[PDB]
Order: C-alpha cells, then sequence, then structure tokens
RNA sequence: AAGGCGGCCCCCUGGACGAAGACUGACGCUCAGGUGCGAAAGCGUGGGGAGCAAACAGGAUUAGAUACCCUGGUAGUCCACGCCGUAAACGAUGUCGACUUGGAGGUUGUGCCCUUGAGGCGUGGCUUCCGGAGCUAACGCGUUAAGUCGACCGCCUGGGGAGUACGGCCGCAAGGUUAAAACUCAAAUGAAUUGACGGGGGCCCGCACAAGCGGUGGAGCAUGUGGUUUAAUUCGAUGCAA
RNA sequence: CGCGGGGUGGAGCAGCCUGGUAGCUCGUCGGGCUCAUAACCCGAAGAUCGUCGGUUCAAAUCCGGCCCCCGCAACCA
C-alpha cells in the first residue's frame, strides 16, 4: 500500500485513502496472524470452522 | 548549521512503543524521538497519545535544517501508526507519500508460542 | 552508580574535567554542553554536592557499560 | 428508557415575555413548586440586569447563555474492565439546558444578599464570559479535548 | 541491610513437600536476608504439640549449617506462630 | 494404502481417470501366519545450527508457584546413513461386489450444438452440504449407508485390577508385541430429558444503570435495635424479605 | 600466640578490588483491597557502614590496630 499525495488534496483525505489501502491490503490482519507460532492441526481446525460459517 | 528541505519520516510502531525518526533522502538520520522516552511509560507508552507527542518532539530536533517536504514510512502494527502522521502534518509539515513497508515473511522463521495468559 | 547527564544537569555553572582528567576549570553548563559536543562525548555530573558542581566529559554508556560488566563479573 | 423512547413535555411559555425558553429558566431556578417566588426571583434579576446594564432583556438573557452554552461533553463509559471517557457532540435543546442550569447554580453557590442579585451578577458576568458558569463550560471541554483521541 | 523474608510452613507439610522448600528457605537465608518462618496451623492459640515443633525445629536442625534461628518461640499468636530464622550471626 | 505430501525448474518413477476399439479368457474376492510401509518424540555416528524450544539459569506473580507471564537458553527441531514401530495412527465406521427415491454445489475427463456470448443438451471419475424410505437406544446415517444382501478377515463378552505380571520374540536404550490370574465392587458405560450452575455465552425487561431533582451518612431531638447495665430492664421480629 | 568468613536500620543483606547523601527484604506503624480476616497491594518510620588511627577533594567501599560473632578449626579421651 503505497500512496501518493495529489495537489489540493487535503492531508486528512490522502491519509483516509492510505489508511483503506491497507484496510484492503490486510496488513495488520497479516501481522496479528503471525505475531505467535499456530500449529499446522490448529489452522486446519481455524480452515474447517470458517468453511462452515460460511453456510448461510 | 546545515539544510535539508525534502526529507522523510519513518516510523517504528510496535505494539509496546512507537519510535519515529526523521531522515533524508539518502537514510542518513537527522532527528529522533521516542513514546517511552517522552515522559510515558508502560500502559501509557502504548497509546496513540504518546506517539504523538513523540511525533512533536522529533519536529524539533529537526527543523534546525528547516525540512519543507517529507515522505512517511509506516512499520508495524501499534497505536501511532496512523496519529503520529498526523501530529508531524500539523507541526508545520506538507506530506508527499504515505507507504506502509511493515515487512511479511513469505513464510520464514518460525515465531515465539502463543502466550497462555 | 547512576549520573544525570548532559541536558539533565540543572547547574548554571560546573567545574569541568575532560576525558583526560585535563582541569578545564569553571565553565557556564552551556559551554560545557558545547566541549562535549564537539568531542561527541556525554557532560556527566559526576560530584553533583561539589561547589560548583563537577562536571566529567567522557562516554556515558561505554562507562555505564563497564561498571556492569565489573559487577556482573565478579559475581559469577 | 430501555424500550420505551418518548417526546417531552411542552411547557407554556414564560407568562410576561411570552418565551418557553425563560420558562425552562424559570422552572429550574424553581424550588418547592414555589412557581410565583420563582418567577418574581428571574424577573427582577432581568429587571436589575435589563435596566443598568444596555436593555434588551430577551437579548441580554442570550449574551449570558451564548457564553454558557456548551458544544461538546464527555459521556462515561466501562468497555474491557476500563471506564474509558468518550466525548460526544451534544444537542442544541440540551446545550440550552446545561448553560440555564449552570448559571442557575453558580447564583445561589454566591456571596450576594439576594438569589436576584445574585442571579443578575451571574448573567452579566456570562454576559462578559466570567465567573463560575463560564469556567463550568471551559472545564467540560478541556475534558472534553483531552478525550478527543476517543470521538 | 538484611531484610524480612518469609516462608511458611503448614501442618501436612512434611518431608517430600517440606525439606524441597527447606530448600527454598536457604535460598533467602542465603540471599543474606532474615527469613521467617510462619507457621500457620489447622489450629488455634494452642494448636499443636505435634505442627509447630516438629517442623519449625527440624527447619532449624536441618537448616543450622547455614542458618540459624533466633529463637524457637513456642508461643503461638493467634492461629499461627512466626519462629524468626536468620543468618547464623558470626560472634 | 495409511502415515502424510505445498516456492520455482529439470531428471528418474508409482497410482488414478476418460475416449475408442483390439487382445487374453474367470487369470477373481478375502486373507490367520509371513513381508513391507508407518506422524511426532526418542536413540547411535558424523555433519549443520538462523528462528523456535523440553532441560536448566535468572526476573516476576502467588499464602506457596518446582507453573502459567518475562529475559536467556542446551538437547531437539535441519542433512546423510542406521535404529525405534507408537498416536484421539479417527470417518473413533475392515476389504470386495450387487441392489434401492431426490435437491443444491465444488473438482476433474469426454460426445454433441448458428463454438457465433463468459453458454445450450448429454456421459464417466472424485468430493461437500441437505434430505426420502429404511435403519438406529437416541444422536444421527441416508446411493461416498450406519439402508437391502453376499464372500472372507480382525475384534468384543460388567467396572476396577491391566494392556499389568510371568514366559517368548524384538530393541543400543526408551521400550514394543503377544497376554493372564488372585483380589475387589454392583455397578461402570452410551445417547437424550427437566433443572441448576459457568470467571460461560446470546437476546430482553424493571427508577437497575444512564439523564435529572431532592435526600440519608455530619448536628440536635423522636424512635427501633444491638450492646452495656439492672432486682427487673417482659416475650417475639435479624441479609435483600429484622 | 592458631586457621575461615563477616560487623549498615529491630533481624538478615546489597551497595566490593569498580572511593562522592546507605537501598534492598523480612519484621514495626499506618493506608488500601474484603461483609470481615488471612493473603495481597500503596506507604512511611528505622543508621557514627563495629570501633580508631591513617589517609583524602569526598573514603560505605580505602590500610592497619582494638574488638565481636559465626566457620571449621578445639575441650582431639
Amino acid at each position: 500500500p503505497v500512496i501518493k499525495v495529489r495537489e489540493n488534496e487535503p492531508f486528512d483525505v490522502a491519509l483516509r485513502r492510505f489508511k483503506r489501502s491497507c484496510e484492503k491490503a490486510g496488513v495488520l490482519a497479516e501481522v496479528r496472524r503471525r505475531e505467535f507460532y499456530e500449529k499446522p492441526t490448529t489452522e486446519r481446525k481455524r480452515a474447517k470452522a470458517s468453511a462452515v460459517k460460511r453456510h448461510a | 548549521r546545515k539544510q535539508v528541505s525534502d526529507g522523510v519520516a519513518h516510523i517504528h510502531a510496535s505494539f509496546n512503543n512507537t519510535i519515529v525518526t526523521i531522515t533524508d533522502r539518502q537514510g542518513n538520520a537527522l532527528g529522533w524521538a521516542t513514546a517511552g522516552g517522552s515522559g510515558f511509560r508502560g500502559s501509557r507508552k502504548s497509546t496513540p497519545f504518546a506517539a504523538q507527542v513523540a511525533a512533536e518532539r522529533c519536529a524539533d530536533a529537526v527543523k534546525e535544517y528547516g525540512i519543507k517536504n517529507l515522505e512517511v514510512m509506516v512499520k508495524g502494527p501499534g497505536p501511532g501508526r496512523e496519529s503520529t502522521i498526523r501530529a508531524l502534518n500539523a507541526a508545520g509539515f506538507r506530506i508527499t507519500n504515505i507507504t506502509d513497508v511493515t515487512p511479511i515473511p513469505h513464510n520464514g522463521c518460525r515465531p515465539p508460542k502463543k502466550r497462555r495468559v | 552508580k547512576d549520573f544525570i547527564i548532559n541536558e539533565q544537569i540543572r547547574a548554571r555553572e560546573v567545574r569541568l574535567i575532560d576525558q583526560n582528567g585535563d582541569q578545564l576549570g569553571i565553565k557556564s553548563k552551556q559551554e560545557a554542553l558545547e566541549i562535549a559536543a564537539r568531542r561527541n562525548l556525554d557532560l556527566v555530573l559526576v560530584a553533583p554536592n561539589a561547589k560548583p558542581p563537577v562536571c566529567r566529559i567522557m562516554d556515558y554508556g561505554k562507562f555505564r557499560f563497564e561498571q556492569q560488566k565489573k559487577e556482573k563479573e565478579a559475581r559469577k | 428508557p430501555r424500550r420505551r423512547v418518548i417526546g417531552q413535555r411542552k411547557i407554556l411559555p414564560d407568562p410576561k415575555f411570552g418565551s418557553e425558553l425563560l420558562a425552562k429558566f424559570v422552572n429550574i431556578l424553581m424550588v418547592d413548586g414555589k412557581k410565583s417566588t420563582a418567577e418574581s426571583i428571574v424577573y427582577s434579576a432581568l429587571e436589575t440586569l435589563a435596566q443598568r446594564s444596555g436593555k434588551s432583556e430577551l437579548e441580554a438573557f442570550e449574551v449570558a447563555l451564548e457564553n454558557v452554552r456548551p458544544t461538546v461533553e464527555v459521556k462515561s463509559r466501562r468497555v474491557g474492565g476500563s471506564t474509558y471517557q468518550v466525548p460526544v457532540e451534544v444537542r442544541p435543546v440540551r446545550r440550552n439546558a446545561l448553560a440555564m442550569r449552570w448559571i442557575v447554580e453558580a447564583a445561589r453557590k454566591r456571596g450576594d444578599k439576594s438569589m436576584a442579585l445574585r442571579l443578575a451578577n451571574e448573567l452579566s458576568d456570562a454576559a462578559e464570559n466570567k465567573g463560575t458558569a463560564v469556567k463550568k463550560r471551559e472545564d467540560v471541554h478541556r475534558m472534553a479535548e483531552a478525550n478527543k483521541a476517543f470521538a | 541491610v538484611i531484610q524480612v523474608k518469609e516462608i511458611k510452613f503448614r501442618p501436612g507439610t512434611d518431608e517430600g513437600d517440606y525439606q524441597v522448600k527447606l530448600r527454598s528457605l536457604i535460598r533467602f537465608l542465603e540471599e543474606g536476608d532474615k527469613a521467617k518462618i510462619t507457621l500457620r496451623f489447622r489450629g488455634r492459640e494452642m494448636a499443636h504439640q505435634q505442627i509447630g515443633m516438629e517442623v519449625l525445629n527440624r527447619v532449624k536442625d536441618d537448616l543450622q549449617e547455614l542458618a540459624v534461628v533466633e529463637s524457637f518461640p513456642t508461643k503461638i499468636e493467634g492461629r499461627q506462630m512466626i519462629m524468626v530464622l536468620a543468618p547464623k550471626k558470626k560472634q
């Protein structure tokens, strides 16, 4: 998520863009995911569970 | 003592703390301030407000060179990712570019165990 | 052990001793700070209660590391 | 107010000037249902304020109220074991009520001889934006701007 | 200086459990603290004739090497009895 | 096949599936014993060693804290060649074959259609979620069966004792495999039900909080209680609900 | 005349060869947490650093005496 402010665009709008670029890019989610070791069995467990919830 | 007018704000925002460093394009350190060393400890150290005064204190130990434009390099997930950037812009700074540079391994090193608190 | 250094010093004037033991005399805190800076060293308040307070020009980090090293080694 | 939302009783206007606003004021100053004696004190204070301070009785009232009116405030809140302080932007109707209420309260907490003289001098002070009541607005803002981060 | 730290020896703290934390209590003393034993009887102002002074006395007698005790107190205050233990004093 | 297998490229190699037709001619299914494979940890020799981390040390927490948290950190985790042969090694469901209504998807072949659109109509392999009869103690399973049948194998016979002891075989070791009895109890167990409870959770109400106005807690007096006193201070009411 | 290690606050320590207001534990007295107590938490009290001479800018830490405790050493029949 690289951003370049355009002319006569307020610092705020550019910022809001930037934060949404990272929301889009999944940075913090990604960093959260890797802060700590997850066992393979555990991430397979996570994967099934979300497949399941993704039925409405 | 010297002149730059064109810089880059590298902000390291970890969960426990947020270090702000101002630099030229070359990557040479012009000035720095941290939250933990601006009168904030533990529970207060890890706040966006502490990161803000860090950005403020840093803009005072750099305007000796009279920077006038800069880019921002946001690293890490903590507070002061964003609030630090704000303080810079209000301190009298034109923001050219914003970039997240938080490192992402392509799954390399095994991280520490989960904390069972 | 811990000494206050550089801008933490509040004394208006101090007696200055450089890194080699040269007695520089009584200096304003401002001038003492300038001398330390040109030598890329720290201004350390080694005798807070002396009259006037005594400051020594030295590398505080290197000094502190060596002191802690000494203490640790002699106890293990 | 868990389930039942409501409207609000729309009190009669001030008998003398026909102002709903001053009716909100006499009531706020009123004590022990002494309406008769409440409006007596409000007027004599307005009369004292009006006569010897450039007249425009309703307007004089507003100049003073304009000054103690608060734009934002904080609402206490308890999340994850923590009592956070959330600054809320407050609505116009209540804005008047707080403004009126702090003017009345600062008046009784005053040294002067009667409530009418006290009320009058509170309005005057507020009109010049000084005194206790204005200071009550400022603490509200100092307290608000502080927790600006959590809005 | 000499600090006060503490250990406890409850009833049902015998050899097993006990001398493990006689090891802990060495540690306290051997930091150079005055290690205060607190008994905590299932009991009273005279709980025991057993609970306390087996334990306490054998804590002294085992630790006697490194530590000695200030007093063998045997005056309980409440439902609990402090035996006070110190570094063994150089004469 | 199971264990398990994930950056990209090449080389060597196993299996599966489809289309068409030719060939062999029941050459098939199952399998005690036997043989081979078989996560992780562990073992032996020699390499390797960033990160992680049993052990261990130090800092904290705590009544204690040989833990949970923090700062370090050895074996190990990695490679080669050997060993070990165990897991909730699980679908807790042996293998093979035949038969029995349906709906929505995923994946992967293949025949057909102005390919005239990212499609239209068929036909195989695997797979996910529902569900019909039937089955089932129920939960649930339901053409990938736990339905309807047949062929062969493995295994069970109340709980604890015990996957223990003894013997045999196996292993450098740790240990594995086969596998009892005395003794003791009237239970142990499965699924589902109504409560209660959760540091349990969700949704929702009440002047419960929030928003307000006035109080009690201070003072003097009235009054009740406790306590104390007394010959007696009569008996009862005692958390919200005295 | 005969070895060891120590002397700091009520008790036990740290501050040591690295000489500039002596800090860290248990107790002491308060405060906080609880319906209450234990436990725990915030805190304050508490000193010629054994005692002297040397030695020094200032020596807790610097040397040596006086002296004391413990250590084993010993009363080793």
